[PDB]
């Protein structure tokens, strides 16, 4: 529209209206000119002695907007209002708007770097509505809209891995190259803006409640069962039985079973670090799955287990989501102690989910005879069974919202391991790049020009999300557990900027506070 | 750049860190050091005294990892060092 | 319209809809100020000892848009979809749009070259709708829209040759000077755009199929002909005959004949380079035609021949289209081996077209008597004959689309030798130039000002083409040959950018894969 | 500019190329060489090690023509050389 007219306003807000809540976030972004306007074939061989690290892909000159983290939409107080009062929620719609674009020309001379705006430069933007591009958004990576509204952020560079040959850095006949310029995109000069809208598919509500009953103790503790159980064999081999008494939950017949489990090693946090094995390199003794001839770690394991047992300091670390308390630099290889990190605990699900670091149980391992005694053996892993129930991983304020279900034609219970909503058609990738501007070209050449004017753009982005809420409807008499701002002798305010302006966050806030009977 | 790492334990925590740079200039030319705490424990409150000096003083250091980045620049000569501090 | 408003979007796409396909390409161009806004008389005498190299012409300050190459419109995958599934295609319409123009002012001081935009500068654009200018677009020259969408390209400078005297660098009384400013053109400042539309004349479909029958073996191999042939003369001179038997194709009467041929020398590619004559300079022993007192090479010869014989490594190089695997610099005189180039093979047409490096046949060369024996002599060249059939040259992904038929009032079978569609009224030349901006002129002078501010412009160009397709309609039972991405142990992806960002292409992709009986 | 041309045959292919420039500067002034492969066989995959150095190392060289363009510049003195490599 115009150089001296704003193409949009600043909208950050939450509006609660019954069973709906609309969140609005606006952030300032900055887009670098990645790769110098070129596509590059990126590849890697075996790194750290693991050929599962090998890949073949492409880095593109495009950047992308990632809105896949709860804190990009929810302030800590609104999150508290959500988890203390509702049984569940789910995304309904999304509206994105990119505006107030500013393209800057950078010029370095002799020890001098000036910056001036280029009023005629454009920025290109498109959304991948048909999912024709490798969707890299739901894999727990950096670059999402920052939690704290005033924080300015750089858009991450779009890249992808395709097929590599024999766990090496070579491509195969099936490796695919995708050209992002081969999509129709809108071009924006300083007065133009871009708007996009999207609606989520019917997805089940995330469960924001913990069970107030144990799965194996659902029977009335005052009445016996009209069922009998084999208890022994007489001195002559006659089978003997007894009635299952009231309250003896170790013996009652069960109708339902706990979800699938796969044993993972348990480690003690600090209080119990003296009981941990010393100097052990976890990779060699970790849970791994094989695929195409290589072994990959599979944290945080499939859903169905609890990583800790409420009241203990032992964690099944590979079944745990681990966040940094602060934003880290790219490529850091420092070894962090637990004092800098935020460990998540899924102990609220222990009345239903089995403990990840213990054996799942025991089964018969032979045929009993008058000469051979009955034998049992414990099992470390057990997959899904008919009539089994479990609770999915909880969502966190600083964790992912959705994940795209891989299109293969066959899947089971499409719920991403890192938590969130599994979607067949998630919010489309929104790509953006600075349109190239050639330097001073005087003569002709059939070779593509390589000399460009260095630029970078900036602007604002606003994301509006409507969420549907599930009202709590309990008849519990006594008070419930609530997430509360409880600190003893605070030296600073959590979820607030400190003296240096840095946003501080000392806790990973889950969703499970309210209870429900089974 | 360098990467000097230090370590401390017990209750004591208050510590000071100096700054060493190669190609030392004449007396008439002094650099303006600048320290940035890029990593620290989630519990860290502490304070940083003398950031623009050669010695950065630290107090109230809780157990954890601390990452600093001292940048020493002058007349046609930019530089910077890295230091890791681990408290038990 | 405005400085801060984009005058167009980015459209790159292909849309298949039945018997039609619409291709859209957008590229970024850069236009230098050629000649410093002046027209120059360019001329040359005899170069390399050949006066066919002499010419007299004009270089103009204009540049031009060339869209005459298939890869400027077709991605490699769309081309594969085209050649594996259709029997033919042809251009129907064209729409061109030039937008987002940016004029840059260049200023060099003392060892400093700054670049700033000039918001008031214009660019001039016009199309030669009536074909009043020398059409230089369909002669296999550089400067077309690049194959890979993200590649920025420089527009080539418009120039032409007119008549020269006695194969020298002097003009004749008939030499014509054409002033491009003597045409009405649109002037564009940064907010303006230019659009042009055009429709192709009814042209025959290009044939994207190879014959699955040989021209001389069309007769049923199970039945004899009711025709007899002269086989000999008795010991007393009586003529003798025999019936033409079933399957003896060497003797059957024919109804049709192969197209025209003109023998060209054959050379062996690498596998057979030890059988090639050594150290021979091809110019002296090449196929040449004379015109106006000078001899010119006439590659790739007229249509009607096959340059290779499927199963051999010998090529009739002068009857072959040879492309570079990559874009080359202007004026390079390096001697390339076949390892850097892409040789095209027309062997699919061998069941119908005669082999370019063999003799065409033999005919009687005397009058037989009781004293003189019948004599025959082979012929190296043979032009068109009634009842002859042949296949035109195939089109390539990296080759020309059309050629303008020279207006002389008399021509035969207007099909360009380099392949493509022969057009009487092809897409008009689209010329563009940077409008001159005088430097600081203080005093008056009747002499045209020579001091100008140095500028260059850039923008985007989008070309939309509609193609008409001819559906394949075969009853062949067994599978057909298809173009396929087949490489053994690939070190990189063909038709993809490599590690340095350079677009790689290791193969010239033709059009002949499907088969049809004659 | 110059135009040095080299040639090699047999299976061996890995080769290194140096850079020579006239009007050599003092020890205190070193140039930043830059090599660009402007021409190579359509089959070439290879790698270029030490582009910004005086010696550019080449490996996995398949038969064909290779055109390089080494540009040597410094304080008020731009230059460049050309080299052709032919593998049989």
């Amino acid at each position: 529209d115009g150089v001296g007219n704003a193409s949009g306003d600043w909208h950050c807000d939450s509006t609660w209206m019954g069973d709906r809540v609309v969140t609005k976030s606006t952030r300032t972004w900055v887009l670098p000119s990645y790769n110098n306007h070129q596509y590059r074939e990126i590849k890697s061989g075996s790194v750290d002695g693991s050929n599962a690290n090998a890949y073949f892909g492409y880095s593109t000159p495009w950047g992308y907007f990632d809105f896949n983290r709860f804190h990009s939409h929810w302030s800590p107080r609104d999150w508290q209002r959500l988890i203390n009062n509702y049984w569940g929620f789910r995304p309904r719609s999304l509206r994105v708007k990119i505006f107030n674009i500013q393209v800057k020309e950078v010029t370095v001379q002799d020890s001098t770097t000036t910056i001036a705006n280029n009023l005629t430069s454009t920025v290109q933007v498109f959304t991948d509505d048909d999912y024709q591009l490798p969707y890299v958004v739901g894999n727990g990576t950096e670059g999402c809209l920052p939690a704290f509204p005033p924080q300015v952020f750089t858009l991450p560079q779009y890249g992808y891995a395709t097929l590599n040959r024999d766990n090496g850095d070579n491509p195969t006949e099936r490796s695919s190259f995708f050209c992002l310029e081969y999509f129709p995109s809108k071009m924006l000069r300083t007065g133009n803006n871009f708007e996009f809208t999207y609606s989520f598919e019917e997805v089940p509500f995330h469960c924001s409640f913990a069970p107030s009953q144990n799965l194996f103790k659902l029977a009335n503790p005052l009445v016996d069962q009209y069922l009998y159980r084999f208890v022994s064999t007489s001195a002559t081999g006659a089978i003997q039985f007894q009635k299952n008494l009231a309250g003896r939950y170790a013996n009652t017949y069960k109708n339902w079973f706990p979800g699938p489990m796969g044993r993972t090693q348990g480690w003690n946090t600090s209080s119990g670090s003296s009981t941990n094995r010393v100097s052990v390199n976890n990779f060699s003794v970790s849970n791994r799955m094989n695929l195409e001839g290589a072994s990959y770690q599979v944290n945080p394991q499939p859903n169905g287990m609890t990583n800790t047992l409420q009241g203990s300091n032992r964690y099944a670390l590979e079944n745990t989501m681990i966040f940094n308390a602060q934003n880290a630099t790219p490529g850091t290889t420092s070894v962090y102690p637990e004092d800098n990190l935020l460990l998540t605990s899924e102990s609220e699900t222990q009345p239903v989910n089995r403990v990840a670091y213990n054996t799942g149980g025991q089964m018969a391992t032979n045929a009993q005879n008058a000469t051979t005694a009955p034998t049992v053996g414990t099992y470390n892993l057990q997959e899904v069974l008919p009539g089994s129930v479990w609770m999915e991983r909880d969502v966190y304020l600083q964790g992912p919202i959705w994940a795209k279900i891989p299109e293969t034609g066959a899947h089971f219970h499409p719920s991403p391991a890192m938590g969130g909503f599994g979607l067949k058609h998630p919010p489309p990738m929104m790509l953006i790049k600075n349109t190239p501007v050639p330097g001073n070209i005087t003569s002709f050449s059939d070779v593509p020009v390589s000399s460009f004017i260095t630029q970078y753009s900036t602007g604002q982005v606003t994301v509006e999300m409507e969420w549907e809420l599930k009202k709590e409807n309990s008849k519990r008499w006594n008070p419930e557990i609530q997430y509360t701002n409880n600190y003893n002798d605070p030296q600073f305010v959590d979820f607030a900027p400190d003296g240096s302006g840095e946003y501080r966050t000392t806790r990973a806030i889950g969703t499970r506070y309210l209870t429900r009977p089974l | 750049s360098a990467g000097e790492s230090v370590q401390i334990t017990l209750p004591k925590n208050e510590v000071q860190l100096n700054a060493y740079v190669l190609q030392e200039p004449p007396k008439g030319e002094t650099y303006t050091y600048d320290w940035q705490l890029i990593t620290h424990p989630r519990d860290y409150s502490g304070e940083m005294e003398g950031k623009h000096s050669q010695i950065l003083k630290l107090s109230k250091l809780t157990p954890g990892l601390y990452e600093f980045k001292v940048i020493v620049e002058g007349q046609n000569a930019h530089g910077e060092g890295y230091v890791n501090v681990t408290v038990k």
